[PDB]
């Protein structure tokens, strides 16, 4: 399949197109569109590696799909889950959950790995 | 029991957000020609498989007038076409007065003074040397000091001419978005400017679009596809432009019927400069040609898209450019590597009410400034021979008389100056996004106990 | 020695105009200043006019503006004066003779990327052999 | 700038020097040391001959009993040993400004 | 001991340099804007490398066992005639033609689908 | 035997690409003294110690003249000496009107005509006031107006500037570095072809230095031969192309350009301080070269033992001097001192050659406006020097052609040619070949992956 | 719970803001120096997590390796290495050996380690 | 048992380096209108809320004279500045010879000789045709041919000005650390160039510091925490500037009370050049004001700092200015747009010894200016209309000490180190770039898990 294939496909089914997605992720000389052109590789470039640097930080990286053990107030959202895979699509959900998303990255970062990068201490300390 | 959140990667993600585009040119063709003014030496070869997808069950919202593209496509443009000046030669030389006469070579009786015979005493290579040099020049090229011309442009921004080699010619460019970023079209026919977008599709790289420059009607660009479509954000907003847009085309002719001679000579050392030789044979205006029928049958089509926005038996009618500047008073464009421009008022003298081809006078300028920007100057070269023009007309720009009453008798006139809408013209179609792989969702997992 | 040749003597009636030819040998006008002279018997010299050799300048004394003008034929072989207006007190020996000048620059200015702006002059160094002269006198 | 020669006639006993002096309102020297002056002596029925020019040197083939003198505004022109064959009228030319004009004159005849 | 010292040892001697080939794999005037372009390229090209890698999975990894198997249409020596007698380069030479075949197999036949396996595997 | 097939990263794999080289110089030397053209403001100073690391069991094939680091770093010298000339002052005004004369104080009869003493109206640094300047200059530089006066010769061209002289043209060596991700293969073989596989291969991470020298005729400063003279060329049978000689031994040659000159300034404008060569001490002398005899007889007999590998080695072989044409090719060029040169090697190839004192002088000649490189679209002013310059230098290498035409494969000749700067750059750059590391790979083996 | 804040504290203590400190790693004259900025900082982080990734505690702000270190380079317990100095002061303490620690957990470890575990996977 | 080595990351490191700053501006405040120099229309906006985060326990050592950010900086304003004069045209023709004579009447007696009115033979826009053209000249600024007068710098570099809309008026900057960088600043309020410091803490970003160029008084610089700081690389060592920094603003008053009017000359097709036109009303010089009584007390202060590294009988003397160079002799500011120098000497004629309200200095203008050291650059000031007006503080100054001395008694100072490398050292003296080198390895009891 093409890039952006899952878009009208529900939530379910748009889980099948992430490697698809995620193929193009990364894909005299002083003339201006050798200029735009090196901008535009170093942007791309800065975009994907914070990308990457997110998910080695909630520790799930070299992974499309993970399952944190995190929990949420369930005011965030409204409905059943198994609707929110099935009767829209993720821009709504995105539309819906657009404004906690800075407390859902500080509390994926903190209130887990932290926690669990502690009882592997603990761990270790056999 | 209770369910927890999960973290997905990977999830497609939209976020209406602008970026650089990349360049892209099809399979780099121009570089075995040195070289295009857009194109120049090196660009990004395209994709042999520009591929693009229908997206299933996807409506998007599409916002014409508000894409930022279209000002990324005036600034890159401007640059390029400045890249291109800057490794060429200043002309404040010739800002020496000329002594100049009404010559004429078996002229056509209405032409007479469009061409004059201007000398002056000129540089050589030494400086201690000088040499009188004369050239061919048109009347609107030069001014009365207060006969001795003076070029029109020596109290403005300086001029600068040489750097023949590069084509004026467009060529298609086409634009991919910087990776993590998407290209999104609309698959609907009959779609707005604005507003959602029934039928979708998403592409690594856009389409070619010709860096046409035109003023008053477009040139070399896409057809509508089904019925002529006529867009403004907002119509009710006289000021406004109104986009036109030809679903069938209409061929036009434009031809300077004589040769034209060149002679070089030295400013002084490495300063090439080009100018007009003498010109023979019978002295005739350059003109375009554009079929009678045809252009009732596209302006019909064209008023009966037109009623569709305003009540029945309102009664629609064209005139002539009530002025300005000339090159939004006069149909201008570039053909053959040189400037023209037209008394397009023959073809809007005509009325519409309720239920073989046209010939058209042409003028030449040599020295012209780009857009609306007054800080630069050039001189054309000039283009030896006979140049022939084919090209098809494929939409105009509008401007629509305000007041009125009783929402009766429009009457409308070439405007829209600003070549923005030209480009927005071919690039309505698109929008890019921002893409963020991650995601969250609730699940029925924990992570497993170690 | 380059020869001379002027028009001969002449009477004109009061209130109208006379003109004279003048000729020199080889073609000499284009290497030597064309000029005029006027004088009256017992009295001094009086300039008239002049033109350079290469016939791109010509002038007056001030007391002639607007009653002379001077005129050459092709390649300059001769040239030809015209006065208008003559009355009896204009009856006078009137004389050709060459002439050398010196050409100078008046002032100039450097240009980088143009041509130097220069004022030049014409300065003359003295007058040539003279012509034998053409004797006009106005009378009823 | 004016010009003006004196004495208007001046007799002479034969075999006597004798001089004549013309002055002019501005100084005719030049910034580079270079005066521009001209005598001429002119036979009653023939055209005026240079005598001495530049204030400084005599021209070619004239008499040596000729000579001049003068700077700034006044300057003369001084003649040895008066015979017969000088009788006419002189004149001074000037040549540093635009007119250049001759001096009135001065006539030389023999003393009777 | 030095870089690329495989050159000459066969596909299973390679091995070992690995490490010593990965170590440097990183490491107004018209020279320096040449630096400038000379060091985007070299940062881009190692991202494509680790792009390729941490799509794949084996992050951390010079070697990584995988679930793919192949059709033997794409090579025809036995495994101890390709490991223990054949340069890496040669066989580099050999394997060129499919290379975008693998890419593809190894993405998704089995990377996507052990990732939606490992989601299938927490949820109980 | 259900193999499956398993990811390898690291794995070493060669691919021809090429790619932008990097700038390197030892510890960067150059900032003991300033300054330096071809070192510029800047450079990434390196290892004094490249660490060389020989390739066992390897064999790799180098296509010489197909390698592109020799255009890429043809296009840095070209950009480097543009860069180095832009922001020094241009010389229009000079050729004015010129009115010379005819040099005979002090001069040696064999050279009248060489140097002329010219005068013209340029004007001083106000707008409004000139002044009467005289410099001497060669005949070469310049051209009668008219069939006198005269006109500096390069005015109905393009525009001519000075080399400001606070910068040296020395050269200096340059190294040639990868980029991260690529390494510099290096051939081993003593006798290498410049085609065909070598049988004994190195790698370097960088590369040594090389003097950007600029020459003609002759291959100056380059690395010697390691075992014995050897020729290279694309194809000896077309003779289009151009015999490359590299010399086992070096051949010293001296140079000086024996007269003292003398500088002055003069002011053009306001920041434009502009040089000309004053008056000149003592009897005038030609500027010539000295090499030795024996030893050039020793060097061309070598030359035509490997050149009868090629031929019937009963043929005769002929050297003789240039067919003609632009002096460029035809007369050969060395800067050293920072000065222009072009010497008469006629003398040079006077000898022939069949089956089975200790000096020689040349005499040489002084230009100072310059086409550089084979541009015409700029000329260029180089600075008086003061005083008497001496070159020595090492001669290295030849660069030949041979007349079409033979038949009966005797009597083969030869002059030199080939003038182009690229070919002196492949005979030093003739060793290496940018790679490039794929470290992916993937491979058969037993292992099957756990289940999840 | 500012950022460098665990300077102020001993190295034992200094575990706990890691995360703090790893979150901010990421034509006029000030944009060609913003543009060489950028890709210095890149450069820098790019380096620092190809070092992460060779070494296979990438992706992990804590990780346990198998090398051991050799106690002449510091002959001290561990408690008050932990609770009295600094990790700037004792990494200016540990500041010549770094290179050899580079190599010795590169290839004594690492890439051995690997080799075994393709040849447990072979089974 | 044995102890075996684990990895931290994250751990945070202190490593002394260099890199490039990061140009910042407050939110692009001024980005609504045009031109600045220093903003150069724009540079990146920052958040107004960067948090300082202090360092207990912490000490750390500083050196001033040593740390880099300093001269970085200093090619960051040169390099800006030929920036913004580059796209502007150069004036060239204008050291054409100049007819002169003096300025007459309405004029005040103690401006006689001051400024002068010269004429031009100077060309048209058309190169075949000629004017006659006037301005008004400044003495200061022109020269004798041998009345006849030049240009004083057509015997050293050309002379360019145009862009008069944009504005030489200072903008806040900050120098902004790159990413895995950091910036610490000492806590201390007072606190040698040099030395550890007791208390520190460490900023993401910089604080608001002014351009601005002076050359004999610190202008604008932050005030000192507690009392006025003396600071030198060696106070010993009399080749080294003295830093004086004021606890307390002292109000500088200063204006030019012509009314000014400018003409538009053009010289060539399309560039306009300007001239000072016929000044309206009486001239008068220009001259600044400042407190007697606080500049009084200001310098007590300063004799009492002195005193600490000397012996407290020693006599405390301020002296005239020592020569030199126009811009080391007056103090010089650009506020307003346009450039002054005024007679210091009058403030610095004191001694002071152990155990009406305002003071007024005659000052000088010109328009013809080589910034910094510089002798390849030079450019022309344009005029500027109407009377300028300028209040600003004076924050501290630049002084150098007398040698000889001795026995120990009577020493001496005088203004001078016009290198403006020590005025931004005064404002930057807080900062300290350092590295983070988040990696770092460790002893545990972690001996790996088999398999
Ligand atoms: C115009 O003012 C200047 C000074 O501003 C006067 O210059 C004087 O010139 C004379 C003669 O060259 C010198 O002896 C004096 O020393 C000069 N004075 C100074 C202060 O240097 C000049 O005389 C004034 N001209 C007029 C007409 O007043
Ligand atoms: C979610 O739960 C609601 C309420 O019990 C139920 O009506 C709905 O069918 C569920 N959603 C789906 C997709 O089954
Ligand atoms: C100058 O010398 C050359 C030969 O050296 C000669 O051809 C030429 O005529 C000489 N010129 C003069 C003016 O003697
Ligand atoms: C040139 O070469 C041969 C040997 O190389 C030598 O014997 C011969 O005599 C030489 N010619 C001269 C003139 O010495």
């Amino acid at each position: 399949l093409g890039f952006l294939g899952a878009a009208g496909s529900t939530m379910g089914a748009a889980s099948m197109t992430l490697t698809v997605q995620a193929r193009n992720l990364l894909s005299l000389k002083l003339t201006v569109w050798g200029i735009k052109q090196l901008q535009a590789r170093v942007l791309a470039v800065e975009r994907y590696l914070r990308d990457q640097q997110l998910l080695g930080i909630w520790g799930c990286s070299g992974k499309l799909i993970c399952c944190t053990n995190v929990p949420w107030n369930s005011s965030w959202s409204n409905r059943n889950l198994s609707e929110i895979w099935d009767n829209m699509t993720w821009l709504q959900w995105d539309k819906e959950i657009s404004n906690y998303t800075q407390i859902i990255y500080g509390l994926l970062e903190e209130s887990q790995n932290q926690q669990e990068k502690n009882e592997q201490d603990l761990l270790a300390l056999d | 029991e209770n369910l927890w959140v999960t973290v997905y990667y990977g999830v497609p993600v939209w976020k209406d957000a602008e970026t650089t585009l990349f360049c892209a040119s099809d399979a780099k063709a121009y570089e075995t020609e040195k070289h295009n003014v857009w194109a120049t030496h090196a660009c990004v070869p395209t994709d042999p498989n520009p591929q693009e997808i229908h997206l299933e069950n996807v409506t998007e919202e599409f916002n014409m007038w508000k894409n930022n593209m279209v000002e990324q496509m005036h600034t890159d443009i401007i640059s390029l076409w400045d890249q291109s000046l800057k490794p060429c030669v200043k002309l404040t030389p010739l800002c020496v007065t000329l002594q100049c006469t009404n010559v004429t070579n078996n002229i056509t009786d209405d032409m007479r003074g469009e061409l004059k015979n201007c000398s002056f005493n000129m540089t050589t290579e030494l400086r201690d040397k000088k040499q009188k040099v004369y050239s061919l020049f048109y009347r609107l090229d030069v001014v009365q000091i207060n006969k001795e011309y003076r070029l029109i442009n020596c109290n403005t921004s300086a001029i600068t001419q040489a750097c023949p080699k590069v084509s004026f010619e467009p060529i298609p460019i086409h634009y991919c978005a910087p990776a993590g970023f998407a290209i999104l079209k609309c698959k609907d026919k009959k779609f707005n400017g604005t507003g959602p977008c029934p039928s979708v599709s998403t592409v690594q790289c856009t389409h070619g679009i010709k860096p046409v420059v035109s003023t008053q009607l477009l040139l070399n660009g896409s057809l509508a596809e089904e019925e002529v479509m006529i867009r403004s954000e907002n119509i009710t907003n006289n000021a406004k432009n109104i986009l036109v847009q030809f679903n069938t085309p209409v061929q036009i002719n434009c031809t300077r019927p004589n040769n034209n001679t060149r002679k070089s000579i030295r400013i002084g050392p490495g300063q090439a400069f080009y100018a007009t030789g003498d010109i023979i044979g019978d002295i005739r205006q350059a003109h375009c040609n554009v079929s009678k029928a045809t252009w009732n049958e596209t302006l019909g089509k064209v008023v009966k898209q037109l009623r569709k926005h305003f009540g029945n038996n309102t009664i629609i009618r064209f005139a002539n450019s009530s002025g300005g500047d000339l090159e939004v008073t006069t149909h201008s464009f570039n053909c053959g590597g040189e400037f023209f421009y037209c008394n397009t008022s023959g073809l809007f003298n005509s009325t519409w009410i309720s239920n073989d081809s046209i010939t058209l006078p042409c003028r030449i300028k040599q020295i012209i400034n780009m857009w609306q920007r007054i800080g630069q100057a050039m001189y054309a070269p000039p283009i030896q021979g006979v140049i022939r023009c084919v090209s098809n007309i494929t939409g105009l720009i509008l401007t629509r008389d305000g007041g009125s009453t009783n929402s009766t008798t429009e009457t409308f006139r070439p405007g829209g100056g600003d070549m923005r809408d030209n480009w927005r013209s071919e690039l309505y179609k698109y929008k890019v996004v921002k893409i963020e792989p991650l995601g969250v969702a609730p699940t029925r997992c924990k992570r497993r106990v170690v | 020695q380059v020869q001379l040749v002027q028009s001969g003597a002449e009477v004109k009636k009061p209130g109208s105009s006379v003109k004279v030819s003048c000729k020199a040998s080889g073609n000499s006008f284009s290497n030597h200043d064309v000029h005029w002279v006027r004088q009256a018997t017992g009295q001094g010299l009086e300039w008239m006019g002049w033109m350079s050799h290469e016939g791109d300048k010509t002038g007056l004394a001030q007391k002639f503006q607007g009653r002379v003008t001077i005129t050459r034929d092709s390649g300059a072989s001769t040239v030809y004066m015209e006065l208008r207006g003559l009355t009896a007190d204009d009856t006078a020996i009137y004389y050709c003779l060459t002439g050398s000048k010196h050409r100078l620059r008046d002032y100039f200015l450097y240009n980088e990327y143009g041509p130097n702006y220069e004022e030049w002059g014409d300065y003359l160094a003295t007058l040539d052999v003279w012509g034998h002269g053409t004797a006009v006198t106005v009378s009823s | 700038v004016v010009i003006t020669q004196s004495p208007l006639f001046l007799p002479v006993t034969p075999g006597e020097a004798a001089s004549l002096s013309c002055k002019c309102s501005h100084s005719l020297q030049h910034s580079t040391g270079a005066n521009y002056l001209a005598w001429y002596l002119q036979r009653p029925g023939q055209t005026p001959r240079l005598l001495i020019h530049l204030a400084t040197h005599r021209a070619s083939g004239v008499p040596d009993r000729f000579s001049g003198s003068g700077s700034g505004t006044d300057f003369t022109l001084k003649i040895s040993r008066v015979e017969s064959d000088d009788v006419g009228t002189y004149y001074c030319m000037q040549g540093l400004h635009s007119p250049w004009t001759f001096g009135q004159g001065t006539k030389v005849e023999i003393k009777r």
